[PDB]
């Protein structure tokens, strides 16, 4: 996550001090993969619409991250995931990708978790993008509750002194001019 | 040596703050008129039951140095008694005070001369340079002993309480919340916090006696003090006061709306500063 | 209990449903914080008004 | 729910079991939250202010 | 330097005097300033026996459009005034006193009068004013105190109101305070009758030796116990009381300031309305600053108390 | 991040410095803001924008107006009115001109 | 807290049976028992519930919640009575009044301590004295 | 009179001791009031028993004094048989530890440590400790704890001295740590009192300035 | 919230002391000091 942030934080240096005006298809897709990660919609979006459609057409792998990237924008769960492990993803892209992957499932889980006092396991197993007996198992291992015969899922929903000083001492120096 | 050893207190005195404060107030005016802290001296006065002593309320005595020695002016003391008379008849006079440290060979002539005036006269000094955190008030008596074949008067340093009222209290602390406040602000968490630190201070020491006595009893006096060491032990597993949800849910329901008035006042004491700027604005550059 | 209520001499509500009486205890004792609430809007809002006139 | 939305009724209404909850809310929790949008409001307002004072002293406006 | 006021300047007094700037403006004196010494004194006084209605002389001098009081003392009062006014044997006893102190040190002449308002507030009634009137007719200047010792136990604190009145006939430019003070039926009549016929200075306390030293010997003997809860505040009659008065004050504020949007060219409500703002700001800072610091003396020792070890 | 922080000293640019610059500024942050999802800073951007005070009518003014409408819809669900801090002839000559957010709005 | 076994001589001195002119209030001396016991219970129980009550002081659940309601309404039991989840909540004291007494009895327990140790112990009053003066 | 008891004990155990001691030591245990047996434990004499053939009675002062309950449960065989006031007095001493340690006492807790089966018999036993002036609290039977403002202390002659050194000192350190914290506030106060009047005396100064300019 | 009530705080703070600046700033203004003299 840090380390994703520091690398994101580089490549918009990087777009921002590039020479001809045109960053490397790395660099672009880096960026757009990393937006991608942190659910920042709108700047991916922007982005993509400023990639000239020179580099599209020349890599076919950006025009993939911005299908998933839509996907995602739909939040089409299982969509998703069928479209993150269909294209294959290079060295720079890969693992982030999975970083990607990750991240979708702890939401997925989290949306679940919190909106969902009960779910369909159909449903459950599709937003996890998982399948279905392993995702209840997974589940009970998380200490939930599972009905088997309705098929339906029941998530369990889930400063230091010197600090404070410092704020009073601010409280009395403010007042007392 | 002015000083009796051996030799215990046999009557009780009562002090009023207003004696202490009439005694700071001539120190402080007499250090101003003649620059270095010229010592002051000044009679007490209140009421008398028995071996029950109670100064309410203290003056000042005119005095003049001849051939190195202070002489009262013993009727500038009576004519004041005599206006005290019309004023208060109630208060007996029972002393006299003065500031300095410890005795010297000139509060016993004065001491002197005041028992030649009443029976039995009560000596006070005041410390205006301390540096301890004790009050720096003590009583003495007159005591007679045999050195050397010879009566000598001596001072005995008297137990003496400190006695109020109600309305005294009230008072009192009604000036201790007005010297929180400063001249416009000059100092105002200074003595809250000072406040504090005496009062962690004292509990500090206690700590240090208890801590010195368990090292010493590990090594010598009594192997085990019984009652106390099995107390002290228990008042050390009740240090850590157990806190609840509640209580931290209290805590910081208290200090979130509290929190939330210091953050009006800021934003009160803003408004206004906002208001001056405006106004000041207005005249600047802007007209009607 | 109902005709009580409706005369202000309960302090307190009905649930029909599970045949219930709840008298609200209004132990906190407090309404203080609603005095300091309307003080703090209406001098802010007053504030507010001051500031845009005076500019 | 016309009721509610004009008010004088204070309720909420459980549609599940179809019961009509009455609404006591604390007045802290309803304190808090406005004296904050207060604060920043204020703070709003005092940039505009603020902002309104930087084109009159230095004379900005359209000629 | 915290001892400079202690010093006087007899030479510097007589220029002051033979001066008589106050002739050139009624609002001359705008501060007050009393010693610890002399507010304990004349509290103390007032006190006395609970609620007794008592008066004394202040003594003095003037710096610039400053009045200082460095001390106060009583008169004789047989059978509780039974003659006119609080004086009986009053001339004797004063004369005596003033030579008693040019001897002992105190060269401070009389600069004012002070006298208790047990439970009905700091004002000035029909008499006093004409006191105070008479007291600018001889000795010149002058400065009327009033103590409330029953209000020190009900509002707590309670401040020395010190006073001036105006020469007969004479108008306050504008001078328009707007504060409220809680006044008796049997009272508020008179004292909204001649309120106006007098103004209130700015008493306030240089950080002297005799303040600071009460403060340390009452937080060091009965005041030591930092503990009693930590917030006597809590009880919300002096804060919602304080909270309310000035909630109404600026509501006044604002219906003056919206009534003087008409009309153009009126300098004086300006001064006044702005007056009002900053009088009502501070009083709000001042109650801050006392909830604040009752906090952080509890935070300090209920963080140790609970959680040291 | 220069956006976000409040600007407040406004540069005479040796009095060549014309309120259009000054409008464009408010116009074009109020568009970022909304294209970040920012409404609330849009909105008060918008706001700030069409209480400059001009005697003469301007497209960008009118686009401004325009946004603050559609922000206002969208935030607090109504158009929030303008203060009577006001402005100068902006007001009375747009309302008549943007009818068809108005109506929008109704 | 009363048994019933000093039920008995009470009972004998009274008027061989009990004061007055007898009782039969289910005799007033076990009404006082009874009275007193629930005094005994709201200084340590903060809140009991109806059969605990009642097997504390050996009656009926019935007679415990009504006794408990009379001693309310005269004013001599301070709390409130639940009556869905039987829970009699005797005396809740916030959370400052609590505080400030633990703190309050700590001290003065220092301060009893303190003055034991110079009291029984005067050696350690000068082995104080000669500590404080050394450091 | 419990302390005059135990010092006359103290004084007879001075002189009189095998199985005389033994019988006192029985006599302690089941007179009430001795809520302290450190008093005893330092006697020469119960070194003697220490290297005396006789050591149940020497166990049993010994976990009265450090042990607790469960202890005496566990060594049930190498103990002698207790009694009702022996087994009501060892019940009072590991409330006692319990409340020491920690305040509020939930119900599981009670019932776990002290064998008790029904929770009637813990509500008699924590009465029976309260009315005799051991422990001073209050009960909450909805939460099943069991608050305890005040309580004695244990005995402490051996190993425990370290502790309490160690808390003495962390306390000292503690308080020190204040100390220093309320003097750099009020050194913080200061600096900002003379900020403040550091901006003060330029305003007259620029004011005086410009008087001197016109 | 009791972290961000003093974040405003701050914000308040360094606001008033922009608000001071200024006004200091207009008291150096020769307008202001000659209806002042
Ligand atoms: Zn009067």
């Amino acid at each position: 996550a840090f380390s994703f942030k520091k690398l994101l934080d580089q490549c918009e240096n990087q777009e921002l001090e590039a020479p001809g005006g045109i960053a490397t298809p790395p660099v672009y897709g880096q960026l757009l993969a990393l937006y991608l990660l942190h659910n920042d919609m709108n700047n991916a979006r922007y982005l993509w619409k400023r990639i000239p459609p020179a580099i599209k057409s020349a890599n076919s792998e950006l025009g993939g991250i911005w299908s998933v990237g839509q996907r995602i924008w739909q939040r089409d769960f299982p969509g998703i995931y069928t479209t993150i492990n269909a294209h294959q993803w290079s060295e720079t892209v890969q693992p982030i990708m999975e970083a990607l992957r990750d991240a979708t499932r702890r939401r997925a889980f989290a949306l679940v978790s919190q909106a969902y006092t009960s779910i369909i396991a159909d449903d459950f197993a599709a937003f996890v993008g998982l399948p279905v007996e392993e995702a209840v198992k997974g589940i009970l291992e998380q200490g939930w509750q599972a009905d088997s015969t309705t098929r339906m899922v029941l998530p369990r929903k889930p400063i230091p002194n010197e600090q404070q000083l410092a704020r009073l001492t601010d409280y009395v120096a403010f007042l007392e001019n | 040596s002015v000083m009796a050893c051996g030799v215990t207190g046999s009557v009780s005195v009562a002090l009023h703050p207003l004696v202490i404060l009439n005694i700071s107030d001539h120190w402080i005016r007499m250090r101003s008129q003649e620059g270095r802290p010229v010592q002051v001296i000044g009679a007490l006065i209140g009421k008398q039951e028995g071996r029950n002593i109670e100064v309410m309320n203290s003056f000042e005595l005119l005095s003049h140095t001849v051939e190195e020695k202070i002489i009262i002016d013993k009727e500038y003391y009576y004519t004041k008694e005599e206006q005290f008379k019309q004023v208060f008849k109630e208060l007996e006079f029972l002393g006299w005070y003065t500031t300095g440290g410890p005795p010297d060979p000139s509060d016993i002539h004065v001491h002197k001369q005041v028992c030649e005036i009443i029976e039995s006269p009560l000596f006070l000094k005041l410390n205006p340079m301390t540096k301890h955190t004790d009050l720096p008030v003590s009583v003495f008596e007159s005591v007679i002993d045999i050195i050397n074949g010879e009566a000598t008067m001596l001072f005995a340093e008297l137990t003496y309480t400190l006695a109020t009222e109600e309305a005294e209290r009230i008072g009192v602390d009604h000036v201790a919340r007005m010297t929180a406040t400063g001249s416009g602000e000059n100092s105002t968490v200074a003595e809250h916090l000072i406040a504090q630190h005496s009062a962690i201070k004292m509990l500090h020491s206690r700590v240090k006696l208890i801590l010195e006595y368990v090292k010493a009893s590990e090594a010598g006096e009594v192997p085990f003090n019984h009652e106390i060491l099995r107390e002290a032990y228990a008042l050390c597993h009740c240090l850590p006061v157990l806190s609840t949800d509640k209580f931290k849910t209290d805590f910081y329901d208290q200090c979130n709306d509290v929190g939330l008035m210091a953050y009006l006042g800021t934003i009160t004491k803003t408004c206004n500063t906002m208001n001056q700027f405006v106004n000041k604005f207005n005249v600047l550059y802007d007209r009607q | 209990l109902v005709q009580c209520i409706l005369d202000n001499t309960i302090h307190g509500r009905i649930d029909q449903v599970n045949q219930l009486l709840e008298l609200d205890h209004q132990k906190r004792g407090g309404a203080r914080y609603t005095a300091l609430d309307k003080w703090t809007n209406q001098l802010n809002s007053l504030n507010q008004a001051v500031v845009s006139k005076l500019a | 729910t016309q009721l509610i939305l004009e008010g004088l009724i204070s309720a909420r209404v459980d549609s599940h079991s179809k019961i009509l909850y009455a609404r006591d809310v604390d007045q802290r929790s309803t304190t808090f939250e406005k004296s904050l949008l207060m604060g920043k409001e204020f703070q709003r307002r005092a940039k505009a202010m603020m902002l309104r004072a930087a084109v009159l002293r230095n004379q900005i406006h359209v000629k | 330097s915290i001892d400079e006021i202690y010093k006087y300047d007899k030479k510097q007094q007589q220029e002051i005097l033979a001066a008589k700037p106050w002739t050139k403006d009624h609002h001359y004196f705008k501060y007050c300033k009393i010693s610890a010494l002399a507010l304990l004194k004349m509290v103390m006084h007032a006190r006395s026996g609970g609620n007794l209605e008592v008066m004394g002389l202040m003594l003095g001098k003037v710096d610039g459009e400053t009045m200082i009081i460095m001390d106060s003392f009583a008169l004789p009062v047989e059978g509780t005034e039974t003659r006119v006014n609080a004086q009986a044997a009053a001339y004797e006893y004063m004369a005596a006193y003033i030579e008693n102190a040019k001897q002992v040190g105190r060269l401070e002449n009389a600069i004012g009068w002070y006298h208790s308002h047990p439970g009905y507030g700091c004002w000035l009634s029909g008499i006093d004013v004409s006191t105070q009137m008479l007291n600018q007719q001889f000795q010149e200047p002058f400065v009327a105190v009033v103590i409330d010792p029953t209000r020190t136990i009900s509002a707590g604190k309670v401040n020395l109101g010190a006073f001036r009145t105006y020469p007969k006939g004479y108008k306050p430019p504008d001078e328009g305070p707007s504060e409220y003070q809680t006044i008796p039926l049997n009272k508020i009549e008179d004292f909204g009758v001649h309120c106006k016929q007098y103004y209130a200075l700015e008493v306030s306390y240089f950080k002297s030796s005799l303040d600071r030293k009460l403060l340390e010997l009452l937080w060091n003997k009965y005041w030591v116990n930092t503990l009693s809860s930590s917030s006597l505040l809590t009880n919300a009659d002096y804060t919602t009381g304080q909270v309310f008065d000035l909630s109404e004050k600026l509501e006044q504020s604002e219906a003056q300031l919206g009534r003087g949007s008409f009309m153009l060219g009126l300098e004086t409500h300006d001064r006044k309305s702005e007056d009002k703002l900053a009088k009502a700001t501070r009083d709000s800072c001042k109650t801050t600053i006392e909830a604040i610091h009752g906090l952080m003396s509890q935070v300090i020792k209920d963080k140790l108390f609970n959680q040291i070890n | 991040p220069y956006l976000d922080v409040d600007m407040m000293d406004i540069c005479k640019e040796n009095g060549a410095y014309d309120a259009k610059h000054f409008l464009c500024y408010y116009y074009y942050g109020g568009m970022i803001y909304t294209g970040l999802k920012n409404f609330e800073r849009a909105l008060y951007f918008y706001e700030q924008a069409i209480t400059t005070p001009a005697m003469a009518v301007s497209h960008i003014m009118l686009e401004s107006y325009k946004k603050y409408i559609l922000v206002s819809l969208i935030l607090l669900g109504k158009v929030q009115q303008l203060p009577k801090y006001t402005s100068q002839i902006v007001g009375r000559f747009i309302k008549p001109l943007s009818n068809a957010y108005h109506e929008l709005a109704q | 807290i009363i048994r019933g076994n000093q039920l008995q001589e009470f009972a004998a001195m009274l008027m061989p049976h009990q004061k007055a002119t007898t009782a039969d209030g289910s005799s007033i001396l076990d009404r006082a028992v009874i009275e007193h016991n629930l005094l005994s219970a709201s200084k340590l129980y903060n809140n009991i519930t109806f059969e605990e009550l009642g097997a504390l002081l050996e009656i009926p659940a019935a007679k415990a919640e009504k006794i408990a309601s009379q001693m309310i309404t005269e004013g001599r039991m301070n709390g409130f009575i639940d009556q869905i989840d039987g829970i009699v909540h005797f005396e809740t004291r916030e959370a400052l009044p609590t505080w400030d007494k633990q703190i309050q009895s700590l001290c003065f327990q220092v301060n009893n301590l303190l003055e034991k140790i110079s009291q029984t112990a005067p050696e350690w009053t000068a082995q104080a004295m000669e500590a404080q003066m050394a450091q | 009179p419990s302390s005059n008891l135990l010092e006359q004990f103290i004084l007879l155990a001075k002189g009189t001791s095998g199985s005389a001691l033994t019988a006192l030591i029985s006599q302690v245990l089941e007179a009430p009031g001795v809520y302290v047996f450190g008093e005893l434990l330092e006697l020469a004499n119960v070194q003697e028993l220490a290297e005396g053939a006789n050591a149940a009675y020497l166990q049993l002062l010994n976990l009265f004094a450090y042990g607790t309950y469960p202890d005496y449960i566990a060594n049930k065989e190498s103990l002698p048989e207790l009694s009702t006031a022996q087994q009501n007095k060892l019940k009072h001493l590991t409330i006692v530890s319990l409340a020491s340690r920690m305040k509020c006492i939930p119900y599981s807790v009670l019932l776990k440590d002290l064998e008790m089966r029904n929770l009637r018999e813990l509500e008699d036993l924590i009465i029976e400790a309260v009315y005799t002036d051991i422990i001073q609290g209050k009960l909450d039977q909805r939460n099943q704890l069991l608050e305890v403002d005040f309580c004695i202390g244990r005995d402490i002659r051996k190993k425990d001295i370290n502790n309490i050194v160690k808390t003495l000192h962390e306390w000292c350190d503690g308080c020190e740590a204040v100390l220093l914290g309320i003097e750099q506030q009020v050194l913080r106060a200061n600096q900002y009192k003379e900020n403040h009047n550091r901006t003060q005396q330029q305003v007259e100064a620029e004011v005086t300035n410009i008087k001197k300019t016109l | 919230m009791l972290h961000n009530i003093d974040q405003e705080m701050l914000k308040c703070i360094e606001l008033d002391e922009r608000l001071k600046a200024m006004d200091q700033e207009i008291t150096v203004n020769p307008q202001f000091v000659q209806k002042s003299m």
